[PDB]
């Protein structure tokens, strides 16, 4: 009766929740999401998932995946690199082994124009870097980190790298980097953006963002353009 | 190995409350904090030094700087009235280390008086030839309360327990037990038990039943 | 429905050995570490140890090598093991799910005394008076802690108030109590639900007029 709403930048990835209780009974007969644009209009399978095994589909097929575990009746979808031809209503149906079925609630999928990709921070001042997936399911990102590389460099360095299975107090910031870096997203609300605190001239170069949930990587590039004044 | 955290914190309704959390450069990593109430399961009210989950009230927030984290409960409620544990991570050992608690108990309450329940000793109890009375006080705040035994007009002392006060939400709860014997129990004409909590005295009857 | 849920005998004798085990549902173990924190009566929250996603373990310097946690992924199941129980290894065990660099979900926890004492098995006695009418249960002479005391298995899921434990001759005493609208208790039939992990006792006492 109202559809949850979840706008998102071109070329970023949404996760589209589809639990039913998760218990240590596999109870998800099938899973099937569907794409709409509008009502009145018809529908096209994003993916569909049956006996252990899913077809992702159509202009989805590269991009979609099953992400929940389905033996845990979580049938949540994750959909990368969202263009705005993406924009439309989502709709997961769940048959159950009890040969009920449940719907969830179709979520309206906005898509906004690309993000800026290219930031301008002052020197000696404190700027942020965003990168976030954006899901009605939380806890879903499982590692964060952070990769600084100057056009000249022929290496990588990193700056901030944080991970649900960490054995340290904190995320890990290495070298220049330690001390100003720091977390400005909630990685628990799948969000890895971070913040740098006293920027310097040679801080100038690509931030690329690497956020996975499970094995799946959604990687974002910022390029950074320091000025002293 | 545990973090500083003072013993009692005290706060009146609406009231801030601060919890400090000490350790060694603490500041240096992220510190979190856990909720613990009666007989339950702790509950993560913070984390990340000045993180919240959903579901935890808008009037929780952290901080950590000087090596010293702050749990702030502004305009403090009596569901609020629990355990604090912080908690972080040792990076000399490999450990996860918690603090040593702080009891934030929550004033301003008003005074409730207790509903009194006086039950007799069931016949299945009798046939042990024992018989035990039970009267269990309910509801009522502060967690004052003595509980005094009659018989006659003669107050009976040995044989008697009573339980420490615990309280439900907005309210603290209590019973007493008196145990006779058999002959004890149906040779006594009518038994009390004396409720007092404030300077009220709340009684109730018991007879052949 | 993401839980775990603790499980193990609630009374040992020392020098025995404490085997516990932590059910995660509604997630696998390949992919989060879980953690087995106690609590002993007067003391706070004491981390004992890990068993992260990858089987990997670490523990708690002081409990060095009388502890052990390993685990089950088939069953999605987490053990701890302590050795020579001694006193004030009594205490709430928690297991609690480690995320990042917290803990973001936790057991409910399990009670387990180390003591001499044999167990006892509490005797379940019912209470009723002799608008709305307030019914009861007596638990007594149980050792050691904890005693469940549901209502119609929990069918009464209002005025159920359980009230503390008293503790005399070794034994502890615990009472219930539950209230209902007038012409209901009469009408329909009210049902105490007692147990007592410990001796293994569950006990379904009807509360009969009187
Ligand atoms: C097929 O399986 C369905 C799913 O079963 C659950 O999930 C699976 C994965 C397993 O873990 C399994 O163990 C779980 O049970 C199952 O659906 C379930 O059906 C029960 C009823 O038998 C539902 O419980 C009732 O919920 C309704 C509220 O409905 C609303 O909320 C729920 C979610 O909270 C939504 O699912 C609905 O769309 C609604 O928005 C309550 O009204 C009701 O309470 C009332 O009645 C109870 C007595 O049961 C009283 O105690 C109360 O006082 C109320 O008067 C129940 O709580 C359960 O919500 C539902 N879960 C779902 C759909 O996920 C389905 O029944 C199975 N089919 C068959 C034929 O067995
Ligand atoms: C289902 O596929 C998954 C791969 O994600 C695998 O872990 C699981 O063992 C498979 N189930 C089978 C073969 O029954
Ligand atoms: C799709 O998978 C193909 C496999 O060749 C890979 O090249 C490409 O990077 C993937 N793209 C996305 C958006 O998943």
């Amino acid at each position: 009766v109202s559809s949850p709403q979840l706008r998102v930048h071109v070329g970023e990835s949404v996760l589209m929740g589809c639990v039913v209780q998760r218990t240590e009974e596999k109870h998800v007969d099938r899973v099937d999401w569907l794409f709409s644009k509008d009502k009145d209009d018809a529908s096209e399978y994003v993916l569909f998932y049956y006996s252990n095994l899913s077809v992702p589909t159509g202009r989805f097929q590269n991009r979609s995946h099953l992400v929940g575990d389905t033996f845990h009746n979580d049938g949540s979808l994750l959909l990368q690199d969202v263009q705005k031809a993406d924009e439309g209503i989502y709709t997961c149906e769940i048959r159950l082994k009890n040969e009920s079925m449940v719907m969830k609630k179709p979520v309206e999928l906005w898509v906004l124009p690309e993000e800026p990709r290219d930031l301008r921070v002052r020197v000696g001042d404190t700027t942020q870097m965003r990168c976030s997936i954006q899901s009605t399911e939380e806890k879903r990102v499982t590692k964060v980190n952070w990769m600084f590389s100057s056009g000249s460099h022929t290496e990588e360095e990193t700056v901030l790298s944080y991970d649900s299975n960490m054995r340290s107090g904190k995320f890990q910031s290495l070298g220049r980097f330690r001390n100003r870096v720091d977390l400005t997203g909630d990685i628990s609300r799948n969000d890895g953006s971070i913040k740098l605190q006293t920027v310097k001239e040679s801080d100038q170069g690509i931030y690329t963002c690497s956020i996975y949930v499970g094995k799946l990587e959604s990687r974002k590039t910022i390029v950074l353009h320091v000025v002293q004044d | 190995y545990t973090l500083t955290q003072p013993p009692l914190v005290s706060v009146a309704l609406g009231q801030k409350a601060t919890i400090t959390c000490s350790g060694d450069k603490l500041s240096d990593v992220y510190v979190h904090w856990y909720q613990q109430k009666a007989g339950q399961a702790p509950v993560l009210v913070i984390y990340e030094d000045n993180r919240r989950p959903s579901g935890i009230p808008d009037h929780f927030s952290g901080s950590n700087s000087g090596n010293m984290a702050t749990l702030t409960i502004s305009k403090a409620q009596a569901g609020d009235e629990a355990d604090y544990y912080c908690q972080s991570w040792d990076g000399t050992n490999s450990a996860w280390v918690f603090g040593s608690g702080t009891k934030v108990t929550v004033l301003g309450q008003p005074n409730a008086a207790p509903s009194v329940t006086l039950f007799p000793p069931s016949s299945e109890e009798l046939k042990t030839n024992q018989a035990t009375l039970v009267c269990m006080i309910n509801g009522f705040y502060p967690a004052d309360v003595a509980v005094t035994w009659e018989a006659d007009g003669t107050p009976i002392t040995q044989g008697v327990k009573t339980t420490q006060p615990s309280k439900s939400d907005s309210k603290y709860m209590a019973t007493s037990y008196l145990t006779m014997t058999a002959d004890a129990w149906k040779s006594r004409n009518t038994f009390i038990c004396k409720v007092t909590h404030g300077g009220n005295t709340v009684e109730k009857s018991l007879s052949p039943s | 429905q993401v839980q775990l849920k603790e499980s193990g005998p609630g009374l040992l004798q020392p020098s025995q050995t404490l085997s516990l085990t932590c059910t995660v549902s509604g997630i696998s173990l390949s992919d989060y570490g879980v953690h087995w924190v106690r609590q002993a009566p007067g003391k706070g929250l004491e981390w004992m140890g890990i068993i992260g996603h990858a089987g990997g373990t670490d523990y708690n310097s002081n409990l060095k090598s009388r502890v052990s946690i390993s685990r089950d992924t088939s069953k999605s199941q987490v053990f701890l093991k302590l050795n020579s129980l001694q006193q004030e290894d009594t205490a709430m065990y928690f297991c609690a799910r480690h995320f990042y660099t917290y803990f973001d979900v936790w057991g409910q926890g399990i009670q387990v005394t180390v003591s001499s004492a044999t167990t006892t098995a509490p005797s379940v006695y019912p209470l009723a008076p002799a608008n709305t009418v307030t019914l009861g249960c007596l638990v007594k002479g149980y050792f050691p802690e904890p005693v469940t005391v549901s209502w119609n298995s929990g069918a009464l899921t209002s005025g159920v108030h359980t009230f503390p434990s008293v503790l005399h001759s070794g034994l502890y005493s615990l009472s219930s109590s539950v209230t209902v609208p007038s012409s209901t208790w009469p009408s329909q039939t009210v049902t105490c639900n007692v147990a007592h992990p410990a001796s293994s006792t569950k006990v379904d006492k009807k509360i009969v007029p009187g």
